[PDB]
């Protein structure tokens, strides 16, 4: 990479950048970081490093430079597009590979990505309430909702299918207690009732169906 | 070849200790804590304590304590095995 | 690997809404925590492949 | 006293806020004499600026500073045995990393501190140089020339002190080594720190099994060469004399099990004192008490050494914890396993008392799986309740597909080459895949393999396998044809003991002979079939299609996986037609092998092996000839030829065609090496051999060939007698054989001298 | 393979040579299986028209004063059948004093062995292994070890009379030593940097001095801080450490009179008023008395691993590791011949006594020269 004033530097940064082809925006960009670091721009340098980062799947280092933004500068005029940013840096992150187009569901994989991006997009969505992000943001809290409870669903099953009869009531009793409003606890109600069965104690299986009879098929 | 175990733990001495009328967190002092409990409003206790190892068929001594809104004991069941 | 771009880029997807569970009579739902509220929210921003994510 | 304006001379790349908020004094209020000293010491404690010049007066506190360059890459090379990564761990850690303001002195500290990773990874005349290049901005370049010298190795470990054994022996255990040979993979001459501090608990537990209790290590010490190559082991020891057991006696909050414990705790009076044997009772009693129900069940164990008679008083005193109870159990860290796979793996079911071991248990099935790097598990604590427990186990995954190959050369397979794919986890679901290929002087074989070693969850598994195979028989020293097929199989598997394994499973072939040679028992076969062809040229063919039913047993109980000393290994492999097809037979073939010891170290073993098969034809269709039996050669009966033992062919000679009657009993006595030294003489097995073998025929008729040798009659008994050698070269795997026919019939071929280099293939 | 990864480090070659002299190895016999590729001290041993040498398998012999055959040669293993042989590991030095010679071992051993047929007189056990030179005083073979013990035997018996137990560290750069004798006075070059001076009856130690600087993290100044060797000049004694300071040190206080920096893991000789020793990078020096001021400074042969200097008729010669000994004179320190003599090499000191030099090879091969 070649020195110039930097004006023009980030010029055929703005040019690169507007082309699609992300893999010599980069450069660009750390080349503006590196030779003045400390430049009359360096925040439109910044942002533009974070959004490069998560359009070329360069996670980690996305991570790291938005947490260092999230250091340097706590009170920026437009704080909500990075952790809108980091939003989405978490989310995106959940699949990481292939596995969606092949046919296989990926709603068994650790769940921790969800949690932390449902934790971002709490604070986004009740922290600057009326600004440019909010509506794709709420979205994206209701699918995750559901993401995160066909995990407790999908662990329910297979100890269904093992035989820990007090586990699945262990399970099923947090879904209801955590996500009472999703699709996948008014699938996993029959997993109860058939799991008060296979311990004798009849004085709830009426509970469990009545539960289940007041509510509508799905 | 599978080993499970399945709930709370009894000693066939403990049952011997708990008395009608006894306050809260005792029950707990000496049984220990309930596992699964009833969420549905009604203020009851469950323990079960379910073993089936071996290919030699399951066992149990469900054990049902309901309880007041203050927190003294009402009403005790001890099934010895399950029917 | 470089199958990362699928949910890298804005490809949208959407599910079903949510519904309140209802409650027969004679009992109690157990009682909700509240760490996955969802709170109600007003306004129109663009959804996925409408929206911008160019910084300012 | 006040100054009216502050001059700062010098300051491009930081801030004029940060260096006048950095220092206590401002721009323009009450100063006193101290800002000289203070821009002295302000300056100088931020790490950013190289030198100060002050002056102070009554108009303005005029200051000269220039500023520390920053770094703008931190470069190596030479780095042989050490890598980039790590060595910017190491220079992270030393202090200085990208986005820092260097000082021009410090850089001696770290070649220094390059000096002490490579004393750590034990390359010791190492010498490394900083250059320094300046760029416009404050910059510097850093370059890292490297001069790492010579690694260290081992000369001897010497052991003194030492009265009931000798030095040439304890070395055979360690860790370390300090002579290898170049026909062994015993180990390598490079030394590590801990490695000693591991190998010392060794040593302690060798002395404290054969009867010795006050054994106690003084001292270590660990010297190296003046041309820092060589380095020179010694520890010290001081040998007691040998104990013997009287009594035990247990104390502690029992729970009612005195008659419980008390029948694990007793043992038969005057024996020789151990280690293993009290370390194994604490354990048994740990796992006794996790049995009933308790959670975390301390143990302790001293002894009392009575020496006036050479007895010890060995006292254990039991702790029995509250118990405990699992909430949740959670996995962090499976970024593309199912949740359905990790589970399975787990003896500890959620909701249940807490096995402390059941954990451990977990963690070693988890390692045993053989898809993961590194697993890690722990323990917390719900807050609130004082006896519920959480347990997450964290995994590091690896990239799970391979790809193997391998070479082999034999005395009757000639050269053979062993390739193909394996993928372990196809899409992270628990299948297994596979593309396998083997060739050698004859058989030809390419199998496609897919199966999921859990059906159910009780470890049933299923599997299905697509197979061509290629025989070209004239190779394989047999009467001429040449066998093409291939076939599918769909089997099932599941374990019954944990040491007996069951299986069963279907099967589709599809045969095809041709170029197949006239002669007199593959004819009357096929006048059996029906398809006749005539005698007179070597043009033919035959076709069939099969449909098959097998079952399988297994018994796998041995004390290792290479080279066994005790236990044994029963095989049984049946196979039936099911009507429908062409040919109507089946086959039962059967396996034993006993590994008996007598000594007590367990190094004189007896080793036995039977070999049994039959097989037959159903409804007056005889069984075909391309599932005959062979014995002799490297496997069953050694010093003959390969597979040639048994009848013999008639042209219309001395030549092999099998049969379908096999009886193969072989004795082995197994024998320390009496030549090498005994550093290393326990990788060298060493054993002598007495072999009985029979083949033979049983549609044969001996009134219509009476000019020939009968083959109905198994009174022909082959006997033969041997020595051989087993150990593991470089190459891979070596067995060298030499045997003597000294009991064998007419036609038959001897093969004094017979080895297998590589894989058995 | 390994040879192209791992780099070779630094090495310099032979120089050119001018003979003026022919040296002619004479005595061209060998002892056995050689002292193999291990570092000792076991160098051969002049005695009454007699040379002894050993062989770190167990075999000693005994030869000529002039000529080169063998008088007595016994075996100090223990054979036990004709399918094993455990070897003895004799590696000591080699000396004699009252008509018996005094071997080392490393099974803590110390062999006694007699002039005329050789038997054994006693043996005894020390605290670990004896890897020093034996020295006699006033009777007392004072064996040096490497555990610390400054242990001392008597003479017609074998016999523990005291023990001293020094210090010691992690990593030692072969700490041993041999001590050296002054009015019943032993001074002994210890393990980590201290020169310690005890009486000969009773084992009092009468005071230690540290002559060694020490500027590291016990893992680059005390990567390796022994010294080696003490000798004993009037009044004063001179003594050398690796990597430090050559100092001076009376005898009753030990007061550090003047340094050197420095280093060497060999011997040295002070004959007349001079000093010559060999530093580790193999710099030949030469140094005055007292002044310490370098009398010449010939290095021409650094990184080739030299044994020790001798006084061979006024002129020092040094080993190698290539077979070649490089003879020099005194006043200039330039070369004076060059000899080609083994292709094994040289990790024992030279032996040069009553007008007669001898080496021992590193193949159990001993030459003589003129």
């Amino acid at each position: 990479v070649p020195d110039n004033p930097p004006n023009e530097i980030y010029a055929t940064a703005q040019q690169k950048l507007q082309d699609g082809n992300w893999r010599q925006a980069i450069t660009q960009l750390e080349a503006l970081d590196n030779r003045y670091p400390f430049g009359p721009y360096s925040q439109q340098v910044q942002l533009d490093l974070i959004y490069a980062y998560y359009k070329n799947a360069d996670l980690p280092l996305a991570q790291a430079a938005i947490d260092r933004f999230i250091r340097l500068n706590p009170t920026h005029p437009n704080i909500d597009y990075v952790m809108y940013m980091r939003g989405l840096t978490n989310m995106a992150l959940d699949d990481s590979a292939l596995q969606g187009f092949f046919g296989v569901d990926r709603s068994d994989r650790d769940p921790q990505h969800a949690r932390a991006a449902f934790s971002d997009f709490s604070k986004l969505v009740r922290g600057y309430p009326n600004s440019q992000y909010t509506t794709d943001a709420t979205k994206r809290l209701v699918f995750l909702k559901d993401r995160l409870a066909k995990y407790e669903y999908s662990v329910a099953e297979y100890y269904t299918e093992r035989g820990a009869w007090v586990a699945v009531v262990n399970r099923v009793e947090g879904m209801l207690r955590d996500y009472p409003d999703t699709q996948a606890t008014r699938d996993a109600l029959p997993l109860m009732e058939n799991a008060y069965r296979q311990m004798q104690m009849n004085a709830q299986a009426e509970k469990v169906a009545k539960i289940i009879a007041a509510n509508s098929s799905n | 070849r599978p080993d499970i175990n399945q709930g709370n733990y009894l000693t066939a001495n403990d049952v011997s200790k708990i008395r009608v009328g006894m306050t809260q967190q005792q029950v707990a002092y000496a049984l220990g804590t309930p596992l699964m409990s009833d969420p549905f409003g009604t203020n009851t206790w469950f323990y079960v304590f379910r073993q089936q190892p071996g290919h030699e068929g399951v066992t149990q001594q469900t054990l049902t304590l309901t309880f007041n809104s203050s927190g003294v004991l009402t009403n005790i069941d001890n099934k010895p095995a399950l029917s | 690997r470089y199958k990362r771009q699928v949910s890298g880029d804005e490809a949208y997807l959407e599910a079903a809404p949510l519904a309140e569970l209802h409650a027969p009579a004679g009992m109690i739902l157990p009682v909700t925590s509240g760490d996955y509220a969802i709170p109600v929210t007003n306004g129109s921003g663009a959804v996925g492949k409408a929206l911008d994510i160019r910084p300012p | 006293f006040v100054v009216k304006d502050i001059h700062f001379e010098g300051l491009q790349r930081v801030a004029v806020g940060a260096a006048l908020l950095s220092m206590p004094v401002r721009t323009g209020d009450t100063v006193n004499d101290e800002d000289i000293s203070n821009t002295i010491r302000a300056l100088f404690a931020t790490g950013n600026f190289e030198d100060v010049r002050v002056l102070r007066d009554g108009d303005t506190l005029l200051v000269q500073v220039k500023e520390r360059p920053t770094i703008a890459s931190i470069t190596f090379s030479g780095n042989k045995s050490v890598k980039d990564d790590m060595l910017k761990q190491n220079l992270e850690a030393s202090g200085v990393r990208v986005g820092e303001s260097l000082d021009r002195t410090t850089i001696a500290d770290i070649e220094k501190g390059l000096e002490d990773f490579y004393y750590s990874v034990g390359k010791y005349s190492a010498s490394v140089k900083a250059v320094v290049t300046p760029l416009p901005r404050n910059r510097v370049d850093l370059k890292l020339v490297f001069q790492e010298g010579v690694s260290a190795e081992i000369q001897q470990i010497n052991i003194v002190g030492n009265h009931a054994f000798t030095t040439d022996e304890l070395i055979s255990h360690f860790q370390l080594r300090d002579e290898v040979p170049w026909w062994n993979v015993v180990g390598d001459r490079k030394y590590q720190k801990q490695k000693l501090a591991g190998d010392l608990e060794t040593l302690r537990s060798y002395y404290l099994d054969r009867g010795y209790a006050r054994f106690n290590i003084d001292s270590t010490q660990v010297s190296l060469t003046p041309d820092k190559k060589g380095i020179y082991v010694t520890v010290n020891i001081t040998e007691g004399d040998q104990y013997k057991l009287s009594g035990v006696e247990v104390s502690g909050n029992l729970a009612g099990h005195s008659a419980e414990i008390e029948q694990l705790t007793k043992i038969e009076p005057g024996e020789l004192y151990n280690g293993t044997k009290v370390t194994k009772m604490e354990d048994d009693i740990k796992k006794l008490l996790g049995r009933y129900g308790y959670a975390y069940p301390r143990v302790q164990s001293m002894p009392e050494i009575n020496d006036a008679d050479k007895t010890v008083k060995l006292r254990v005193n039991v702790d029995a914890g509250n118990r405990f109870y699992v909430r949740k159990i959670r996995f962090e860290g499976n970024d593309t396993s199912k949740d359905a796979v990790l589970r399975r793996e787990m003896r500890q079911m959620e909701g249940a008392w807490l096995g402390s071991d059941l954990v451990d248990q977990g963690k070693e099935r988890l390692n045993r799986l053989g898809f993961f790097e590194t697993v890690d598990t722990d323990t917390q604590r719900v807050p609130g309740s004082p006896d519920q427990v959480d347990v997450v186990y964290k995994v590091k995954e690896r990239n799970t597909g391979s790809f193997n190959f391998g070479i082999g050369y034999g005395t009757c397979s000639g050269v053979s080459f062993q390739a193909g794919v394996q993928q372990d986890n196809w899409l992270g679901t628990g299948y297994a895949v596979g593309i396998n290929g083997t060739k050698n002087d004859y058989q030809t074989y390419a199998e496609l393999s897919v199966t999921n070693p859990y059906f159910t969850v009780d470890g049933v598994s299923l599997g299905g396998r697509l197979f061509y195979n290629d025989f070209q028989a004239d190779d394989a020293d047999l009467s001429d044809y040449t066998n093409k097929s291939y076939g599918t199989d769909v089997t099932l598997g599941f374990p019954i003991n944990e040491y007996n394994s069951l299986r069963a499973g279907l099967g589709y072939v599809h045969n095809s002979l041709s170029n197949m040679q006239p002669q007199v028992a593959m004819w009357r076969y096929l006048y059996s079939m029906g398809e006749h062809p005539s005698t007179s040229d070597q043009d033919n063919s035959f076709k069939t299609d099969d449909f098959t039913f097998n079952y399988g047993w297994t018994y796998n109980k041995l004390d290792r996986g290479y080279f066994p000393t005790d236990g044994s290994r029963v095989n049984l492999t049946g196979k039936v037609t099911i009507p429908g097809s062409d040919n109507e037979y089946y086959k039962v073939t059967l396996d034993t092998a006993t590994y008996v010891p007598i000594d007590d170290d367990h190094k004189w073993v007896v080793l036995g092996r039977t070999r049994w098969g039959y097989g037959d034809g159903l409804g007056g269709k005889e069984m075909p000839f391309y599932e005959n039996f062979y014995a002799g050669g490297s496997s069953t009966v050694r010093g003959f030829q390969c597979n040639t033992i048994g009848p013999k062919a008639v042209y219309f000679s001395d030549d092999a065609v099998g049969g379908n009657a096999m009886a193969v009993a072989s004795l082995e006595f197994i024998t320390p090496t009496p030549f090498i030294s005994d550093k290393y003489a326990n990788s060298v097995r060493t054993s002598f051999f007495w072999d009985m073998g029979t083949v033979w025929d049983t549609n044969w008729d001996s009134s219509q060939y009476s000019g020939y040798p009968d083959y109905s009659d198994p009174s022909n008994i082959r006997m033969s007698a041997g020595i051989a050698l087993q150990w593991m070269s470089p190459l891979g795997p070596l067995v060298f054989s030499y045997a003597q026919p000294f009991k064998k019939y007419d036609g038959d071929k001897a093969e004094q001298f017979q080895f297998n280099i590589g894989k058995t293939w | 393979l390994f040879n192209s990864e791992e780099d070779v480090v630094k090495m310099s070659p032979l120089p050119t040579v001018e003979n003026q002299f022919t040296p002619t190895t004479a005595w061209s016999t060998s002892v056995g299986s050689g002292i193999g590729n291990f570092y000792s001290n076991l160098h051969p041993a002049l005695a009454d028209n007699v040379v002894y040498a050993a062989d770190r398998a167990g075999l000693v012999k005994a030869l000529n004063a002039d000529d080169g055959k063998e008088i007595w040669s016994v075996s100090l293993a223990e054979k036990d059948g004709w399918f094993s042989k455990e070897p003895a590991l004799l590696s000591g030095g080699v000396t004699v004093s009252g008509g018996h010679v005094y071997i080392g071992s490393e099974k803590a051993q110390v062999y006694a062995l007699n002039t005329s047929d050789g038997t054994v007189a006693w043996q005894t056990k020390v605290a670990g292994e004896a890897l020093s030179r034996p020295v006699v005083s006033d009777g007392l073979v004072l064996i040096h070890t490497s555990n610390g013990q400054l242990q001392a035997l008597n003479e017609a018996d074998g016999a523990v009379k005291w023990t001293v137990n020094l210090d010691m560290p992690s990593l030692s750069l072969r700490g041993e030593s041999a001590p050296t004798t002054a009015f019943g006075a032993a001074v002994v070059g210890g393990d980590n940097g201290r020169v310690s001076a005890v009486l000969m009856e009773q084992g009092q130690m009468i005071w230690q001095q540290r002559i060694s600087q020490a500027t590291g993290s016990t893992e680059i100044d005390r990567l390796s801080d022994v010294d080696t060797t003490p000798v004993v000049v009037n009044g004063v004694v001179f003594a050398l450490a690796y990597n430090g300071n050559l100092t001076a040190l009376d005898l009753r206080s030990g007061q550090i009179m003047w340094k050197r920096e420095l280093g060497s893991v060999n011997d040295f000789i002070v004959d007349g008023n001079r000093i010559y020793l060999v530093d580790q990078n193999d710099r030949v020096m030469a140094l005055t008395i007292d002044g310490g001021v370098t009398l010449w400074t010939q290095s021409d042969l650094l990184h080739r691993l030299l044994t020790s200097p001798v006084l061979y008729n006024g002129n020092l010669v040094v080993g190698d590791s290539e077979g070649y000994l490089h003879w020099i004179n005194v006043e200039d320190g330039r070369f004076v011949a060059q000899q080609k003599v083994d292709s094994s090499g040289f990790q024992t000191e030279p032996v040069a006594a009553d007008g007669k030099l001898l080496i021992q090879a590193k193949d159990g091969t001993v030459y003589s020269i003129t």
